[PDB]
Order: structure tokens, then C-alpha cells, then sequence
């Protein structure tokens, strides 16, 4: 009954909430018994600034405490881990009727650091950052009930703060960040430099004018990913230039992790934002370029998604293609060519369907003119999950299926293109 | 008596917060407030008023007590280095006098040895917690109960507790 | 857009107090108070939490920014050496739980270059000011809006300002 | 018109109350004049921890300030004399109508240290421990009345706190404390060791089972005293063993100071408590033992008191015996033998009475069987003070008079046993 | 006049708490609070604001004054080494402005020489005590009485006193 | 439309009010946005004692910052300029309905130091002493109005405190202070010592009995001025002796600055006060004395003023005399002799009038007896300003005109004595 985590490969820092305390009163500051009418205060005056963060990890050698702290700084900009100048104080006035007790506990804000790879967590750290306390008030205990003996709880935590899950992707520090210092207009070609051979790397760029862009490598290989830097472009600004604010907190927009998958990106980019492109480990010594092109035409219909180029569709029968499934309400697109000679008469019966994930699909006929690519919408509201409906398409013609995931039942999406005749 | 439904062996026991100690009641002094005014007494738990009170036995020496207590429950040596303050406020009613006095509270820990459903040995540790004020309104020359001033035996101003863990052999 | 009815040249701009920064919201931690109690969180602006945030451009380096800002407006280097405290107080309603969290506020300064009624370059400086608390009452397991916890882009919790002065050449 | 102090010989520390101030404004912190509506605070923030205790003594060489402090630590466990981390603060909001003044004074808690010996104080010290202030509020002074000149008061103190007299006996530090490391069951014989020859000393012991015990030296010489250690047995515990908590705060239970007085003790001892026995200066080089015996029989009727063995009752006429009087509601007992040959017929007229103290007496006939001592109650509710009632008793027989003091008019109790025939 | 029903000789005189000094009124500064807010001003009596003011005469030099005052009354040299704080709180009424200013108060001591029911010589010592705030609500441009700002001659804000002791010869 | 400043020559320190802030938010401590129900505090805890006073001057070489501070100490007894132990704190509880903002500013108390000479300021310094803050509360800003751009204000200050102008004269430190150690009774003659030759100086003296005194130099040259030391005589006191309290804060009573003007002083002196006499720069090497004389007679009518001796009235026609005008309600007097032989019959027509200042005048006939000077009031309620009324007086006789200024239109007063016949 596990949730499917449709996260992209890489590092995430997750704020899992405030007001965490340890079991067995390990973080009890103490109790005040306030007689009725009176008041009581418990105070953290910060006469000493020292605090005591708690840290556990699955891998001391990658996710050390140092590394984990650096990641928390990348994600949320935390910078004091051992110290604090922040005062907290709890005050209680007991009502006229009855006495009152207040228990004060120190608290932690829980951060989780994950390395998520191909559908599971492969490295995990928990960092408990010292927080600003928990104060429970209760009625005065009565004499004497009777003291009932109890065994200690297992070691662990209890959250007393409100529910919280804030997920923030972070730039992998072991990978280089190259920069495109000029703002991209209509076209741009980035040659892949020898300073970053073979290893994966990021390209930080910005755009001159808000618009939809097609981004790809030569021959659509390898597949790229694209991130938005969170909160970028709010500050310093130079017209037609990139301003790097050293932001390592990233939102995944789209892109496949399988580098041998032919694909291209179609994304809506803002001029008031910076974006990172991640190019993966390439097993070839051949030169390569990243092409950026502003789309003014029908290709704007494909934002925001990656488009798989399907090449092996040259026989009749059953064909299937597995990719990482987008999250709910996110997109994935496939461009394919119906096998056979294009003579504008010969036709084949095509059945498109998914195996586990439910997705709404729209089908496009693609013709290329001297004005660019043209997309004719020939089918709308296709419900893909185990779809039995078929449609007749032209042999030798080119189509694009755009798929919006609506029910995420599987980490992967499995598209089937069954062809008969 | 000292009978307990547990197996044979040694145990760490957290007996709760809110313990006050005998004879020690008034040694921090107190305030006299009058006629509508408000008195506020307080303290600051650091260093040399946070030094705990050990009461060891032939089996359970001080080091044993400290180590087991700090392993299972709160590590008081690390905690009591970071200052924590507390305060109490009382208001005198018009045309009357109020006296308020302050005393430290402690968490009570125990190391017990159990043999045939019987506690045959017990070591005690008091770790400084916060504080507690008692107040009384008085007239000139009014006799006050000794019990208000002087505690004969340690008691807990809250509900006592018994949170145990069995200690396993080296 | 970035259009402005000013002449050509460089300008210092005070954009007001009350700016909070993206992502940074919860890094100081927060309190959970309950059932009638009062929580009071606070801070003290000195030394190494008063260090400002610079965002320079090819024309306007850090020194330029500092010097012009401190000449025209407040000299933050002299001011931020003298400790100033601030506090917020929230009270939990009976039988409910309240969470309160603290974040620094900043004065936002800008250096802008204007050419033909258009801002073609902008440097930014955030100088630590005071603070700001957000609070929410919650139930066990109640889902809370991400927007309460996490700020995506810098905003001003007050009315923004635009107090300018033209900078003349050396 | 002096109160009789029926204290036993030795050292006492007496808490005489809080809120003491000196005369002539020597301890005035100061005055705030608060206009109506406004508020005013006077604060002791303890930015410096220094305090200034006041000390006077009658004997610099025994009761020095050091010694006196050690005694206060023994009695009440005070340990900070020069310092304090305890804050106090006075706050006043003036009513809407009139202005208000607040005067704040520093205060002291007054301790008295006495050496009480044979009916008077022979050494006396007063230690004023710095306390937590006195705050009097008054109405605003009116212009101008007229300033009336006044001479300064004599040097001294004024108590502004509530009435308090807490008397706590303390172990004399010049005397050794020997220990009986084994818990006493039914019988025990403690040989008196040469390490503590001639000088008085204490024996710290505990009991296995709550019960009444007869304690005495060889031939009931010398007389012993017994104390309970205050608040003992609340903490550490080893079955059948003594746990010494180094408690020097002692409650006198019973016992005579006159060491040449033949006597034995009959006391109710708790298993959850420790007790001290004080054995006095003995002017003999002969060996001696302290005998402890659990009483299961009629001797339980004599708790808690000392029993004087009266030896010189061998003629008819007037016989009188002077001892330190017990306090009100406390006991003293006398065991005597009616002069003459015991032939079960010959009888004498006996008149028992006191001279100044009023006491209720009960008379016992004592016969010893092979089962122990037997006590037959033959007279109840004897009002001793100048009693004229007489009773006929058997020549040669043994009796015990148990006396409860009800009116303490004299430091001594004077028992008269007048015999006629 | 300076006539007194006492014998011939020298005297120490405690003239009471609550004395304020001429010209010195506003030298600590003051607060302006507005529209419902509360202002709280305060001080801390230590070291170099607790240094007393001596005014000796040919007969009574400073040492004489100090020694006699500290023998009979409070020893200010020992006391004024231990910090004591004080505060005042004023609240501005809605839609009005309030100004509040602080000044030290002093105990006034005197050494007097009396000859034939007449004071022919007088030495004065002012020892710092606590403080005192004056407040006023004001309108923009409202003229305020000089007397509110400026004290021409030393006065006592409380009832004056005259607590004397005759000084006997060495 | 400038106010006439009828100040005497010399130095003045002026408290110009509290709650001064600089323009363009240079002294903003900051803003708190308090949600409804909640409270907010801004605190100056003085963890560091440093403060930052602001100083400007017209003349760095006389009125340096050091000098100016010394002057502020002379006037108001300020002594901490760089430091402060005084806490201030602003607290605001927002009402249940709406949110609230509080802005806190640091403030200054503004002092002005002037050197005023012959009708204008010749040296000027402004010293802004750090104060105890300004707190404005406002309603919560609404989204978003719209941000309207504004140019910065000119550099300067804004007063947020109440209106205040407190003017205090101070002793010029470059001039010596001589002392008359004996209290003045009925007569006293002070010889002018060679230790202070040529340069102007002050004489500090006191009086034995409250009364009116005539003070002058030999032959009424040069003119003297007299000041009262502010708050003197409140403290130490020795019968018949001067007690110097080193008070440099002075109130001008009366006296001319023109040293070649024959004059004498008639002033009401208190025994419980000290006074300074200023004797000006004298361009002569001749010895001189200051005469003090207690007036018991009619000369008491001339207090408090200077009396000009008019010598050049020896022809008929127009005669005019210019002096510094007293302030409103202050006095100036003229003693003159009607030209001609005194034969008790010959008479002249006299017209007395002023040119710009309105003054009420009373005329006295002066005859000297062997009992002293006699003053007969012969004319009352003379309205001097452009007076056309004339009066017939005796040739060779001596008169004194006492003038009370009622409307100050000019820095100078111009008296005209027109004589016809
Ligand atoms: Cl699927
Ligand atoms: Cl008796
Ligand atoms: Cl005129």
C-alpha cells in the first residue's frame, strides 16, 4: 500500500514538520505547578547560544553530517545548526477555580535527505534541527489516583506540530554547473565543452522573452532534464544577461532519466526565472550540442512535456514503450510513424493504451511545412487505461500522442501501440 | 511493601518530575508583597545549582547510576550546561500581606534490584528540574502551620510515576 | 514592465521595510502552544545575523552598493553593531493547538540603471531589519497549505516603497 | 515570665522567619512614585551574584561564622551564603484614581544557632541569610503635611514576614559517629570500641522491622539518649542494611543527660528511618556494651520514654528524684522497689506526687516470668501535681510509674515517693 | 528660618528618598509613544551612575560625610556595587501622543552644625536611589509649560524627612 | 519678520526638544506587523552601551565637539554623550478586529549652542544627544494600493516630541572667576586684583540678608552685568560665608554691555542664592573697585534695573541715548540733570519719548539728604512710544526715569530727552 513516488532521479530535502520531541521525556525542560490566580513562566533566554541537533544516516561516507547540512543550506538556506539567538518563552496564568500544570519540552524541526534513484530511496539521512519548544498545559494532578508502572517506549520521535511535507530538489554537488552568460532569444546552440567530458552536468541559463521552447541534443540523444531554480529572478537583473544567484534549490519540470531514450523537451520558460538543464552521463566520445529554439507555432501545444521519438515501429503487431511516469496532471508525449509507404491511401488500424496508469490523451497529426511543424488535433479525451477503442491512421504518416496522467498507479508508464493490417 | 510484579534483575526507573526535598524548603528565601502589588520570583538553572544529588548502594555506585540513567532517559550532563530560567507571579489582595517562597524541584531516578517480586536494593538520583513557589496570606502575629514552612520527608507535588527499563549485563 | 518615468543614469532606491525571503521561512524554528498558554518568540539583531545579503551586477559591485546606500540612507554597518531585540506573543485558545514560527524581515535596497525610460540593470541589497511571526491553529492530522510554510518568491509583508535618489559621477 | 525550654542538651538551629529588615532604612532599595494609570517595577536581575549576609555571635571561637554556616547546612541544607541566582521583582499598577508609591527593601531570613545546656543557652549566634525582598505600597504623599523631626531608632531588625519558629537539632561535630552497618532484628549487642574512649559519641543504626525496642548500657549505666535523623530512609535502601545519608538534622526522642542516672530506653522504631544513639562522657575505664532488644510483650506500654531505675528506696519516709522534665505530651517512667521483705502479705502506704509540673500517671505492677516482663495496670489517670491520694502496695514488689507531662511549669520534674509503715 | 530645637553640636540627617536635582531633568532622554502603544523606560543602578554627589563645608569634608552617613544609615559604597534595575510603563490613549522622560532620584543626607537653636553650617550628600518619569499628552505645536521640562531648584517628589543622630567626638 | 532676541552678550545653551529623527528613515529601528489579538515588542536592552550623538558646528576651532559637550554639562549637567544605560521598549497589542503595525525610530534631544553678540548669533553649534525613541503605530497596509515613486527629502530633522525651548546662559570659560569668600552685609568694597588685568572676569558672591543692593564701579565706570547662578544655595551652607557649588548655569538679571556707559545696578538679592558679576574689558591701567551697598531707602524703587548716568545734557534741544533694550516686563533707568543753574524758580519744558519700543515710564525727582537719596514720584504711567506729552521741570535738578518695556520691537531702546526754553 506504498505511495508511488514519481520523483525524478536525484537529491531531495524534505521538511517533515516542526515540534518533534523524543520519547521517554528525553527533551522535557520541565514542569511548573501554578496555583490558581498565579502565573508561571518557562524561559529560554539564550545566555548561551549552544544547541544540540540530532543526526542519523544510512551512509556515513556520502551523506555525512557536513554534507547533509550543506544540503539543508542548499534547500532551505539554514545556516545555524549548532547555535541559536532565538528566544522562546511560555507563560501561563491559572484560572481562579483550579490549579494548572505546564510542561515544556525542547523541540526539533525534522528534515529528511534522500537520494532517489529509479524508483526507490538509495541513501537516507534524518537531520533534527533544534527548534522553539512545545508547551502543554494540563489540570493539576489529583491525589493520588495510584501510580501505575509502565515500560519505556521504543526510541523515536513524536510530532506535536502541524502536518507538513515540503519537498525541495537540490543540485547534486558532485556535478559541474556550466553557464550560458547570454540570455536566449529565438535560437541558441550550446557546444558541449571538454572541461566536462563524460560526467553528467548542469547548464544554467535564462531567457529573454517568456515563451515556449524546444530543447534537445543532436539527433535527440541523449535525453535531457530541465529544472527551474526556485525563487530566481526576484533580485538582481541585467537586460539580456544571466544573473547567477547561486540557487541550488530546484523544481523538476520534465525529462527522462534513461539517456539512451531519444527525446526532446517542450517547455514554457519565463524571462524572470533561471533554469538548469541536466545532461546525463554519455558513453560516447563524439561531440554534441544542446539546441534551444523558441516555438511560435503548433508545437506550443506540447508544453510542458518530453517527447519520445519512437523509431522501431516498422512492423505490424504489438509494440510497447516503458518510461518513468509523470506525476498526476503532468505530461508525457510520444512521436511515432505508422509503418508502411506513405501513398495517402493505404491505412492501418491503431490501438493506443496504457497498462496501469490512467491518462487522458490527445492525438495529433504532424505535417512539416516550410513554415515549421503543423499539428492537427484528430482525437481528444482518449482514456488510455486498458483502452479498447481503435482508430485508422495513414501508413507512413507521423503522429504525436500527448498524455496527461490522471491516476498514478505505477512508477512507470507503459504505452502500447498495437497495429493491425 | 516493596513488592513489585517484575522479573529478577536490575532496573532503571524514572519516578517523575515535581519532587521536592526534605528540610530544604526555605533556603532560597522569599518575598513579602502587600496591598495590590505583584511579586515575581525566579531562578536560572546553570552549573552549580544544577549539580545533581546521588545516593548510591553497594551494587549501584554513582557512575553506574549516571550511565544507565543517561543512556535510557535524559542526558542531564549535556542539558544542564544550557541555562533555562523560570518564574512565578503572585498578587497581593488589597489591605493584606502575602508571603511567597521558592524551592527547587527535581526529577527522581532510581536503580532497583528485584529478587522474587521484591525490591531488595534501591539507589536514588535527584536531578534538578525547575522550581515551585508556596504562598500564604498572613496577619501580624498570626500563627502559621509548621507544614507550610518545613517538609519532613521528600514528596512529589505532582503525580508520581514509574517508568522502568531492565538493565542487561556487560 | 521595467519601465520608469525617470531620466537616464544611476539611482539608489529604498524599497521599504518588511521584506521576507524565499525558502528561508522556517529555518529559525517555531513553538507549539496549547490550551490557554501564551507563547513568546523573539530575537536579537547583532553581528552574525545582521550580516546583509548582496546581489551585485557588472556595473554595481558590492562596494558601490554599500557606499551609495549608506551615504543616502541608513548606515547599516554602524547601526547593526548595537543589539536590538524584538518579540511576538500569541495565545492559544482553550482546547486547541497553535503553531507559531519566526522569520527575519529585511529592508530592500536597489541600484538601478535607467536608459530611455527603462530599467536595464538592477543590483539588490537586503539589510536585516527585525522579524515576523506566522501562526495557525491546527488539529491532529489536519492538512495545512504549503503556502503557510514555504515562500516561493520574495515578497513584502507591508506596502512596498520606491524612495529614489540619482547618483552623480565621480 | 520566661517560657520553659524543655530542650535536651546540645545544638539547635532555629529558623526565626523571613522578611527581616534593619532599622533606619539601612536595607531600603528605594521608592518609585507611580502616576495613576501607569506601572512601576523594581528589579533584582542578579547581574552580579554577590549577596551580603549578616552575622553576630557570643563566642567567636566556637561559633565562628564558618562553624555557624556549617550548622545551617546541617540543619536546613543551605549552601549559598555569599551568592544567589534567585531573581525577585516587584510590579505595581496604580489605580485610575490616585497616584501610588512603592518602597522596596532587601530582606533577610533570620537563623539562630544555640548551644543549650542544662536549662539555659550557653552559646548563641544569629545568622541573617539574604532573602528575596519586601515591597510595601502606599498612597501618594500629600503636600506637605509638615516634616516632623525624629531621632534614629536603636540598631536592630523588624520582621515583615509571617511568624515562624522552626527548631532543628543538629549533630555535635566534635563527637564521633560510629555505625552499625547491619540492620537490627530481635537482639543486638554493640561493644564499645577503644577508638572512641571517654569522649561522648553517636551510634547510627537502623531497624529491620518496625517495632518497639528496649535499649540500654550494661547495668543501665550510663544513661543514653536517642534521636531520629530527619527525613532519613526516603531514598537509598539495601535490605537488612544501614544506608547512611549523612543527615545531621536530628529530632530528640527521649533520654537523660545525667550520665550517672540508671536508666533504659523504650522506643518505637521504624524500619524506614535511621536513628542516632548518644552515649555520654563516661568516667570509667571498664568495658561497656549497648544492648538492643525487640519488645513483643507488655514493655511496649512504656513507649516512648526513659525508665529511671530507683535504687535507694530501702527505708520508710520521704524520697525524691529530680530529672529533666519531658515536654508536654511526652513521657518519663520510674521503676522502683517497695522496701521490705517480699512475703506477699506485708504492705506499705505509698504516695506518689510531683512538685511543680502537672502529669497524668499510670501505675504498673511488674512481675518477671519465664516469658519476659509482665505489666499489670493497677492505677490509671493519676494526677501527680501535689497529689494527696495514697495507695497500699506490697513490700518487696516492683512497680513502674509512667508519667505524661501535661503542664510544663519547670525545666525539671521532681517525683516524690513517700512511704509510710 | 534655619532654626531647630536641638542641642549644640554636629548631626547626621537623613532627609528622605525621592529628591530630584535642578537643571538635570531631561539629560537621559525620553520616549514619544502614540495611538494605543505602550512605552517602557528603565535604568540600571551600577558603578558610574551610582557615584554620589558631595557638597562639603569647612568643618565637614567628604570623608567625614561618607563615614558618618555610612555608620548611621545605609552603606552606599557596598550597596551600589550590586546592580538594581527599575522601570516605568505608560500607555498612549487612542489618537493622541504621549511624551515620557526619565530622571534619577536621590536620597538626601546632611551634616549640620547647631549652635543656640540655629543651623550655622550644613554639608549635603546626594546618593543615587532609583528614578522617576514625568509624562504629558500633547498636540502638534502645543505650547508646554517650562516647569514640565526644567526644575530650577532641588525638590523632593515625596514627603521630606528629618531623621537625625548626634555625632560624638573622636 | 524675525523675533527680536533681547539676550545679553555671551553664551547660551538651548534645549530645543526631544524626539528628533532624521529624514529618509536614517533612524528607523524597524517595523513589526502584529496580527490581531497578538502583541509585539521592540526592545533596546543596552547589551552594548554605545550611542551615536550627532554634531554640527559653524566654528570648529572655538565650538569644537569637546567644547560644546562641556557647555552642555555646564548648562544641563549632561555627562554621558557616547553611552547610555537607559532602556526603552515599545509594546503593542493589536485589537481583535484588525492587524497593526508599529514603527520604531531612534531619537535625539536637540541642543543648540550660541555665542550671541550685539544683536546676532556669531557662533552656532547643534548637538543631537541620543534619546529614548519614537514609536508610531498604524493600521495594517492594504494590498496593494499602488507603489508611488518619491524622491528623497533634503537632509535634516523632524521633531516628533512636544514643543520645547529652554534657554540657559552659561559662564564663558575663557574668563576668570574671582570669589568674595565673605557674605556681604551692608557695605563691601572689592579691589580689582592684578591677577585679572584688562581681560573681562566674573566675581562670585553671596549676600547675608535678602535685600536690594546698589552695585557699581568707581565713578560708575565701567558698566557691570549681574547674573544669578541657577539652583544655587539649595545645598551646602556656611553662615556668613560663600559656598561655591561650581554652577556655571546663569540667568541674566540686568546690566549693559557697552563698557563706556556710565551706570549702576540696583538689584534684589537673596541670601539663599549666589550671584556672578561680570566686569568687562577695561582699556585703562588705573585701579578700580566694585562697591556693594545695601539700600534701605527710596532707591529700592529702581529694582531691578541698570541706571544710566546721563552727563551731556548741558544745552537745550534734542538729546538721544541708545542702549540694549530690556526684554518685555524688564526695566531700564536713566538719571539725568536738567541743564541750567538751580535757583528753584527757573524751569524748562521736557519731553521724554522712545522711538520704536513701547514702555511704561515713571518719573522721579531725586534730592540727596543726609539720610541718603530721596525719590519723589512726580509722574506715573508714562507711555513712552512716540510720546508727545511734555512736562515742566526745574533747571539744575536731578531726575530718574524708570522704564518698563511692554512691547519689544527693536533690539535697542532709544530714549529721547527733548528740552525747550
Ligand atoms: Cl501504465
Ligand atoms: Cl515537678
Ligand atoms: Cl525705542
Amino acid at each position: 500500500t506504498q505511495r508511488v513516488l514519481p520523483y525524478s532521479n536525484g537529491l531531495y530535502v524534505i521538511n517533515k514538520g516542526d515540534g518533534y520531541i523524543r520519547t521517554n521525556d528525553k527533551d522535557l525542560i520541565g514542569t511548573l505547578l501554578i496555583e490558581a490566580g498565579s502565573s508561571g513562566s518557562i524561559i529560554q533566554p539564550r545566555l548561551r547560544n549552544t544547541t544540540r541537533p540530532l543526526f542519523t544516516t544510512s551512509n556515513d561516507t556520502k551523506f555525512s553530517q557536513q554534507y547533509t547540512e550543506e544540503r539543508l543550506k542548499d534547500a532551505f538556506n539554514v545556516q545555524l545548526f549548532n547555535t541559536s539567538t532565538s528566544l522562546f518563552k511560555f507563560v501561563e496564568e491559572a484560572p481562579s477555580d483550579k490549579n494548572i500544570c505546564i510542561k515544556a519540552y525542547n523541540t526539533y524541526e525534522k528534515y529528511e535527505l534522500i537520494d532517489y534513484q529509479n524508483g526507490s530511496i538509495v541513501n537516507k539521512a534524518e537531520y533534527y534541527l533544534p527548534s522553539l519548544g512545545y508547551c502543554e498545559v494540563t489540570n493539576a494532578p489529583s491525589p493520588e489516583s495510584e501510580v501505575v508502572k509502565m515500560q519505556v517506549a521504543e526510541d523515536g520521535f513524536i510530532q506535536n506540530g502541524p502536518e507538513e511535507e515540503i519537498v525541495v530538489g537540490v543540485i547534486d554537488p558532485s556535478e559541474n554547473i556550466q553557464e550560458i552568460n547570454t540570455a536566449i532569444s529565438d535560437n541558441y546552440t550550446y557546444n558541449i565543452p571538454g572541461i566536462v567530458n563524460n560526467n553528467p552536468f548542469y547548464i544554467l541559463f535564462t531567457v529573454n522573452t517568456t515563451g515556449i521552447y524546444k530543447i534537445n541534443a543532436q539527433n535527440n540523444l541523449p535525453s535531457l532534464k530541465i529544472y527551474e531554480a526556485i525563487g530566481s529572478g526576484n533580485r538582481n537583473f541585467q537586460s539580456g544577461n544571466l544573473c547567477d544567484d547561486d540557487i541550488k534549490a530546484i523544481n523538476y519540470i520534465t525529462g527522462f532519466d534513461s539517456p539512451n531514450a531519444k527525446s526532446y523537451l517542450v517547455v514554457l520558460l519565463n524571462k524572470d526565472k533561471n533554469y538548469y538543464i541536466r545532461v546525463p552521463q554519455t558513453s560516447s566520445n563524439i561531440e554534441n550540442q544542446i539546441q534551444f529554439k523558441r516555438e511560435e507555432g503548433d508545437l506550443r501545444n506540447l508544453m510542458n512535456s518530453s517527447v519520445n521519438i519512437i523509431d522501431n515501429l516498422n512492423s505490424t503487431g504489438a509494440h510497447y514503450y516503458t518510461r518513468q511516469s509523470p506525476d498526476v496532471h503532468d505530461y508525457i508525449s510520444y512521436e511515432f510513424t505508422i509503418p508502411g509507404n506513405f501513398n495517402n491511401k493505404d491505412t492501418s488500424n491503431i490501438r493506443l493504451y496504457t497498462s496501469y496508469n490512467q491518462g487522458i490523451g490527445t492525438l495529433f497529426r504532424v505535417t512539416e511545412t516550410i513554415d515549421g511543424y503543423n499539428l492537427i488535433n484528430i482525437q481528444q479525451n482518449l482514456h488510455l487505461l486498458n483502452n479498447t477503442n481503435s482508430i485508422r491512421l495513414l501508413n507512413g504518416a507521423i503522429y504525436i500522442l500527448k498524455v496527461e496522467v490522471t491516476e498514478l498507479n505505477n512508477y512507470n508508464i507503459r504505452l502500447h501501440i498495437d497495429i493491425t493490417n | 511493601s516493596d513488592t513489585i510484579d517484575l522479573a529478577d534483575g536490575n532496573y532503571v526507573v524514572r519516578r517523575g518530575d515535581g519532587w521536592i526535598l526534605s528540610r530544604q524548603n526555605q533556603i532560597l528565601g522569599g518575598s513579602v508583597i502587600s496591598n495590590g502589588s505583584t511579586g515575581i520570583v525566579g531562578d536560572l538553572r546553570v552549573n552549580d545549582n544544577a549539580i545533581p544529588y546521588y545516593y548510591p548502594t553497594p551494587s549501584f555506585n554513582e557512575e553506574y547510576i549516571k550511565n544507565n540513567i543517561q543512556t535510557v532517559f535524559t542526558n542531564f550532563t549535556e542539558a544542564n550546561q544550557i541555562p533555562i530560567g523560570f518564574e512565578f507571579s503572585k498578587t497581593a489582595p488589597s489591605n493584606k500581606n502575602l508571603y511567597m517562597y521558592l524551592q527547587y524541584t527535581y526529577i527522581r531516578y532510581e536503580i532497583i534490584k528485584v529478587l522474587q517480586h521484591e525490591i531488595i536494593e534501591r539507589a536514588v538520583l535527584y536531578v534538578p528540574s525547575l522550581g515551585y513557589v508556596k504562598s500564604i496570606e498572613f496577619n501580624p502575629g498570626e500563627k502559621i502551620n509548621k507544614d507550610f514552612y518545613f517538609l519532613t520527608n521528600d514528596k512529589c507535588i505532582l503525580n508520581e510515576q514509574f517508568l522502568y527499563k531492565k538493565i542487561l549485563e556487560t
